[PDB]
């Protein structure tokens, strides 16, 4: 009867997150550990908020433009927007900004070899690394 | 932040007052009057106004466009407003029935001033007492010879109604049939073909009422059969509200027996293949003026199962088909925003808000002999009811 999640997509390439600072949250296709492809996004007052079950962490906006799974619920960094990208199922996650323009979800390696993380750059409406799709 | 709606959900002001079941509800001449008239005024008015018969009626499914907002999104996606297979199916229809509710009233309210007669004082005071009536396809008399449905509702071209100089009058049924002025553009197929909301088509794209007609009394015992166990035997919200992920897990369900009712209108079961009507089809059901008789008995029977398990409400459910205001792949709960619909506060609609039904200025007469009693009281004696009724 359990709640499954959802697993937020890539292209391919799903979303996962380890346990124990706030750890990376990689996009591949291998899980690490149980329930750790599976988000549960409920609203949060006019945003949402993104919740890992393998490893109980929250997707937040860390300190260096990068977005790291937290153990501690913090309403400044841990809302997000979802707004729709204007072809197929693909969608911008945002980070809410006054009156909007705020730095969306990127898929691109750090430094290049991998591993693919989540980064925090300008929107370009146009860049297939940021496109998120959703898939329960 | 500002305003997101052009028209807030806010109901029916003053005194609570029934809706009423149809058959009675035609019977009173002041009701049946107001109603066909501002159903009248609904239709006539462009269909590029939100606070049209269409507009209305396109806020369920297509077209896929906006519905009264104040500024447009960057990228619309285009899918139904409505949510369905989901947990949030009897709520969010409990508030688009209301937004229906609050237009046909606020029409009507501009009708009754239109009178020149002398008994326009009960004309006016008939204004704000009407409500939309429901049908209760799940009371059977036990009569093979019975319909839930009047003559005016699926037969009469012409109905009677009263002129405002107190002359009865004959006028274009505006109950039976819709006519789109004009068609739809992104209406794709046989929709694309059809000037008016049709009902039960035949092989060759036409209405075949009569045979709609048997059809819903052949199956008018069946169904205070599945009636009865869906309010009876239904103890948890999930298996109440939602069909289930795979259409045809959940049986009893509130929505499984309200989708066989939606075809009963709209899609003859032995043609091959299959030609549905309006009723028949998800994306244009909501123009057939049917719908909102189905769906207020629909809002009604929510109410009844409340009334019996009370403090039993939307439990979570996952969202898996995108709508027009729900991501795909998240979860729903009470607090899930039920758009288009906004509060005279400009805060989207929740579950939440209108699980108390009242608060939108309507009931239903099963309550009328249990008012002010308490949850346990009213939840005994409508199980009796049930019992009474439907058993
Ligand atoms: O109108 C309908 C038609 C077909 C199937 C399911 C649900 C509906 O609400
Ligand atoms: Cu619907
Ligand atoms: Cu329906
Ligand atoms: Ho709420």
């Amino acid at each position: 009867l359990d709640l499954p999640g959802t697993r937020i997509l890539n292209g391919a390439n799903w979303a996962n997150n380890s346990a124990t600072s706030g750890t990376l949250i990689i996009f591949d296709q291998s899980t690490p550990g149980q329930d750790a492809d599976r988000w549960l996004i409920h609203n949060y007052l006019d945003g949402y908020k993104i919740f890992n079950m393998g490893s109980n962490n929250w997707a937040s906006v860390s300190r260096g433009n990068t977005v790291l799974g937290v153990s501690e619920f913090d309403g400044q960094t841990c809302k997000w927007s979802i707004e729709y990208s204007g072809n197929g199922e693909e969608f911008w996650i945002r980070v809410p900004r006054e009156g909007g323009g705020g730095a969306v979800w990127t898929i691109k390696p750090a430094s290049s070899q991998g591993p693919t993380t989540v980064f925090l750059d300008l929107l370009k409406e146009t860049d297939p690394n940021q496109r998120i799709k959703f898939a329960v | 932040s500002d305003k997101k709606s052009l028209m807030p959900l806010v109901g029916i002001p003053g005194e609570i007052k029934n809706r009423l079941n149809i058959l009675d509800f035609v019977k009173n001449d002041k009701f049946f009057t107001l109603y066909v008239r501002a159903l009248q005024v609904l239709q006539a008015r462009d269909q590029s106004d939100y606070s049209s018969f269409f507009q209305l009626g396109g806020i369920h499914g297509l077209p896929y466009t906006e519905w009264a907002k104040a500024q447009p999104q960057l990228h619309l996606y285009k899918a139904n407003y409505c949510t369905h297979g989901t947990v949030l199916f009897p709520t969010w229809h409990r508030a688009y029935e209301s937004t229906w509710e609050q237009t046909l009233w606020e029409a009507a309210g501009t009708v009754a001033q239109r009178f020149t007669t002398s008994d326009q004082a009960e004309w006016i005071q008939a204004a704000k007492d009407l409500r939309q009536p429901f049908w209760d396809w799940g009371y059977w008399p036990n009569d093979p010879d019975f319909i839930g449905l009047p003559d005016q509702v699926i037969r009469d071209k012409q109905v009677e109604i009263t002129d405002y100089n107190g002359t009865k009058i004959e006028v274009e049924n505006p109950i039976l049939h819709y006519k789109f002025h004009p068609i739809e553009p992104t209406f794709e197929g046989d929709f694309a073909q059809w000037q008016t909301t049709m009902r039960y088509p035949d092989v060759q794209k036409q209405e075949n009422i009569e045979g709609m007609i048997a059809g819903i009394k052949a199956a008018a015992p069946g169904f205070r059969e599945w009636t009865f166990n869906m309010l009876t035997k239904n103890y948890t919200w999930e298996l109440f509200s939602n069909h289930g992920a795979v259409v045809g897990a959940h049986a009893n369900s509130l929505e499984m027996v309200h989708n066989t009712v939606h075809f009963l209108i709209g899609r003859d079961p032995t043609l091959d293949p299959l030609v549905p009507g309006h009723m028949g089809s998800v994306p244009h059901a909501a123009f057939d003026p049917i719908f909102w008789m189905h769906h207020c008995n629909v809002d009604r029977l929510l109410a009844l199962w409340q009334t019996m398990n009370y403090d039993v409400y939307v439990s979570e459910g996952m969202n898996r088909e995108a709508t027009m205001g729900l991501i795909p792949g998240q979860v729903l709960t009470e607090d899930s925003p039920l758009e288009p619909f906004y509060t005279k506060n400009q805060d989207p609609w929740q579950s939440d808000d209108l699980e108390d039904w009242e608060t939108l200025g309507f009931s239903y007469p099963d309550f009328d002999p249990v008012k002010g009693k308490s949850k346990e009281e009213k939840s005994v004696y409508i199980n009796d009811w049930v019992h009474k009724h439907y058993g």
